[PDB]
């Protein structure tokens, strides 16, 4: 009644999308088979969500897989639960977009896009009720970036009322993985801003701060930090799939979150989190889940908001709590800080409690923050952006792809409007 | 004969029906399956709310409506499975996702035509509908727009019958949406043109109550739902039981609407106890109509105080006597804290019922042998307005989301319409309280 279609673009895209299904499987108690061995007839009732049908039992993805090239989706395929995975929803070609958005965008990705226009028709027309799209990806990059971009451009005509979320990972703020990322990134925000209805800027170097501030780990791979964003991925949805005392699915929080169309960009959080030490040292309540929600530390994005005005707020409390404890936090915190909320909306805060907490723990919450302290991203990929583009540094890769100049100077443009847009509201 | 339609409307409506019906079943004997075991006939106090099949099995008169199947589908899966009739659980796909335009003007069109059918069903099945019982919420796009549009439809095919309208008003801080000024608001054309008589309640104040009287730290919805449920069971027990002095539905509004724009009355129910402390209190007839007046007991956050009453109806139940109803209300016209308007001299309507209250096992109040539920219209309810329209405007000045309004198929011109109906009606309450 509610269904979504996974999309995963990229290097990037595909080892958070693997990281995603391995962790909803877990929830619903799908064996790497693609069986069911759950023992509550709860985790049964709303798994169409997510996972077409099959006879004898089994549940597939209702995902697609793209890349560029296949050298990623073959780890993928060696991994655990690659076998879940339906053959068909692999899309690959045979050269690799180089880093470049141009590449990606014109060239290369521009015949690839019928194939997967292909497997998202007939995915999303078996829908009984489509709820929208969903995309992993990364803006650095050349398939993540350039593609994805493209894939969303096309969709979106194909389905102009459906939702279109974008869980995107940004250029973090002081090492680079990509020389030619701030014309990748620049390109890909100017597609963004006019085709999206959400975006959630992830970025790897606040993950590496979780994980050694918080978590306490040593050796974090990249099995880690994916782990990190899927459990916030699955917290938006979770009252599409469970019961509760006060449901929202993505379109009411959108309507909640963004008050002018422009203004949808947005940085996760989750909790708890704790080292395997402080465990025995905590005190399980909602109070001391609100508190490590707004903590600065705690953001999954690379901006503060001590440095911006909230315009809107969400909290996804999962597991069975008390609706005045949860109403009485939110009032509080919103009462003492007056100064980093926006005057001119009365309350900011929207909640939502479902009764299923994540297996293993009592109770979790998931933060969605719109903040003006946003800008901060965009405006300092701006200024790289500048430092490179007055002399022309790397452009003999894109405009030999045949890119016409003008659109360099047009995605400054429509990126400082933007940074423009939020300031007003500071 | 005496029947009443009860519709529920979105999650608020849906939750409170489930506390609802869970107490009349209780209250009547009637099992979750819907077989009575006591009919070894001759009772028909249950006919106001069940209709009897030939099999002996009793079903609910109520319809229950939501444009999301999540709320629902646990009424069809629990306890309750088999009270209900399959038809009756109305749901559709996907909820006006808290935007009012939606609710009204494209996913309600939807699904309206099957909720009106129903309600001919049950219509037609009564032989002396009392009325129709409406259960919504204020602030929810389904609560608020799809409620707006079934009344207007409603108001057409059953233009003599009362509609009465108990509905959760936005608390005055704390909210769980911020569009929950917008469709406050746009809903108060259906509750000035289309209800017959109005109740508002806010959660914030319930859960006061909660706190102060039932000694509960953390209440849920199912707390605050219990309570409101005893509240309609009083005001239909005069339609069920025998008593000295019954009231039904047509005398009650008779004597608490003295103009047609002016019905808006506050409920008030005590006592509101926990058995701990029922062990330390006599809780006789004058000692519960003094804590209908105090303003820490009111089930909206505005003080009485600051307002004069016009009307007031009191409806006791239980091991009650006219003796001492006769003292309770002397000596509430002796306290100068409460003033009554000098055009209304006679302000009290009274009604008496033999039918104590019953209680539900595991709820928190305790058993008792009488209660009383006060009714009272009051210009102190037109400070919980003012107190709204402060946030409409504020965010209103700068259009803060009216993108998805209009979108939605609305026009902008509604917004400003419906804050001027709302300056008008606040300007009314004000001036018929001014002494003669
Ligand atoms: N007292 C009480 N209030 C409730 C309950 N459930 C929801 N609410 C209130 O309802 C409002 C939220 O809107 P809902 O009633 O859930 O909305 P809806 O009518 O389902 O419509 P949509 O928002 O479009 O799904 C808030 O004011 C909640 O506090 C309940 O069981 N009891
Ligand atoms: N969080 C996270 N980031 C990743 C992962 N893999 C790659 N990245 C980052 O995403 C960017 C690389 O994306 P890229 O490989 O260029 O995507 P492409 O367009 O398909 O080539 C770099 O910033 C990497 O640090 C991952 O598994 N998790
Ligand atoms: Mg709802």
């Amino acid at each position: 009644m509610r269904e979504i279609v996974h999309l995963q673009a990229g290097q990037c895209g595909n080892q958070i999308g693997a990281k995603f299904w391995e962790v909803i499987s877990d929830e619903h108690g799908i064996d790497p088979t693609g069986t069911y061995h759950g023992d509550s007839d709860l985790q049964l009732e709303r798994i169409n969500v997510y996972y077409n049908e099959a006879t004898g039992g089994k549940y597939v993805p209702r995902a697609v897989l793209v890349d560029l090239e296949p050298g990623t989706m073959d780890s993928v395929r060696s991994g655990p639960f690659g076998q879940i995975f339906r053959p068909d929803n692999f899309v690959f070609g045979q050269s690799g977009a180089g880093n470049n958005w141009a590449k990606g965008h014109y060239t290369e990705g521009a015949e690839l896009v019928d194939s997967v226009l292909d497997v998202v028709r007939k995915e999303a027309e078996s829908c009984d009720c489509l709820q929208g799209f969903q995309l992993t990806h990364s803006l650095g990059g050349g398939t993540g970036s350039g593609m994805g971009t493209l894939l969303i451009s096309k969709i979106r005509e194909e389905y102009p009322d459906r939702i279109m979320n974008t869980f995107s990972v940004v250029p973090s703020p002081k090492v680079s993985d990509t020389v030619v990322e701030p014309y990748n990134a620049t390109l890909s925000v100017h597609q963004l801003v006019e085709n999206t209805d959400e975006t959630y800027c992830i970025d790897n170097e606040a993950l590496y701060d979780i994980c050694f501030r918080t978590l306490k780990l040593t050796t974090p791979t990249y099995g880690d930090l994916n782990h990190l964003v899927s459990a916030t991925m699955s917290g938006v949805t979770t009252c599409l799939r469970f019961p509760g005392q006060l449901n929202a699915d993505l379109r009411k929080l959108a309507v909640n979150m963004v008050p002018f169309p422009r203004l949808h960009f947005f940085m996760p959080g989750f909790a708890p989190l704790t080292s395997r030490g402080s465990q025995q040292y905590r005190a399980l309540t909602v109070p001391e889940l609100t508190q490590q929600m707004f903590d600065a530390k705690n953001m999954m994005a690379a901006c503060d908001p001590r440095h911006g005005r909230y315009l809107t707020v969400a909290a996804v409390f999962r597991g069975r709590m008390s609706m005045k404890e949860v109403d009485e936090q939110m009032l509080n915190v919103q009462n003492k800080n007056s100064s980093y909320f926006v005057e001119w909306i009365p309350n900011n805060v929207k909640t939502a409690v479902c009764d299923i907490p994540p297996r293993g723990l009592k109770m979790s919450a998931t933060f969605i923050g719109n903040s003006t302290a946003i800008q901060e991203l965009f405006k300092r990929i701006s200024e790289q952006f500048t430092a490179m583009f007055r002399r022309k540094a790397f452009l003999h890769w894109y405009t030999g792809e045949g890119m016409d100049e003008m659109e360099f100077t047009e995605a400054e443009s429509n990126m400082n409007d933007l940074v423009s847009e939020y300031q007003q509201y500071q | 004969m005496r029947e009443c339609i009860s519709i529920h409307v979105g999650q608020a409506g849906v939750q409170i029906g489930n506390a609802c019906w869970e107490l009349y079943c209780l209250e009547h004997g009637i099992q979750p399956d819907g077989q009575m075991p006591s009919d070894k006939g001759g009772d028909d106090s249950f006919n106001t709310f069940f209709s009897e099949t030939g099999a002996g099995k009793h079903v609910p008169r109520a319809v229950f409506v939501d444009l999301e199947p999540t709320v629902i589908d646990e009424v069809r899966t629990g306890t309750y499975r088999q009270l209900f009739h399959p038809e009756q659980l109305i749901t559709g796909k996907e909820d006006a996702a808290n935007n009012y335009a939606r609710g009204h003007y494209t996913i309600g069109k939807e699904i309206i035509d099957l909720v009106l059918d129903r309600i001919r069903k049950l219509a037609d099945q009564c032989t002396g509908l009392q009325g129709f019982l409406v259960f919504h919420s204020f602030g929810g796009g389904t609560g608020s727009g799809f409620t707006s549009l079934l009344m207007e439809r409603l108001s057409v095919d059953y233009g003599k019958k009362s509609k009465l309208e108990f509905s959760i008003y936005p608390a005055p801080q704390v909210s769980t949406a911020v569009v929950e000024p917008y469709n406050s608001i746009l809903t108060t054309h259906t509750t000035l043109e289309h209800s017959d008589c109005a109740f508002m309640v806010d959660n914030e104040a319930i859960y006061d109550i909660c706190r102060r009287n039932l000694d509960i730290e953390r209440p849920t919805y199912t707390n605050l739902n219990r309570l409101i449920g005893q509240i309609v069971s009083s005001i239909t027990a005069s339609l069920r039981f025998d008593g000295a002095l019954n009231v039904d539905l047509t005398e009650f509004q008779t004597n608490l609407v003295p103009y047609p724009r002016i019905h808006f009355p506050l409920a008030t129910y005590a006592p509101v106890i926990s058995a701990e402390k029922a062990y330390h209190e006599q809780l006789s007839v004058a000692e519960i109509t003094n804590a209908c007046f105090e303003p820490a007991n009111q089930m909206v956050k505005c003080d009485p105080r600051h307002g004069k009453y016009m009307a007031c109806c009191l409806l006791y139940r239980g091991d009650v006597v006219p003796k001492d109803v006769n003292a309770a209300i002397a000596t509430i016209k002796t306290k100068r804290t409460i003033q009554f308007v000098d055009w209304c001299p006679t302000g009290f309507k009274v009604g008496i019922n033999y039918q104590p209250p019953t209680v539900v096992p595991g709820g928190d109040l305790a058993k008792v042998q009488r209660a009383v539920c006060m009714l009272s219209n009051t210009t102190a309810i037109a400070e919980a307005w003012a107190r709204l329209d402060h946030k409409f405007d504020l965010m209103y000045a700068k259009r803060a989301f009216v993108h998805w309004y209009v979108g939605e198929g609305m026009e902008e011109g509604e917004f400003s319409e419906a804050r001027e109906d709302m300056a008008a009606l606040e300007k009314d309450y004000e001036e018929v309280g001014v002494d003669s």
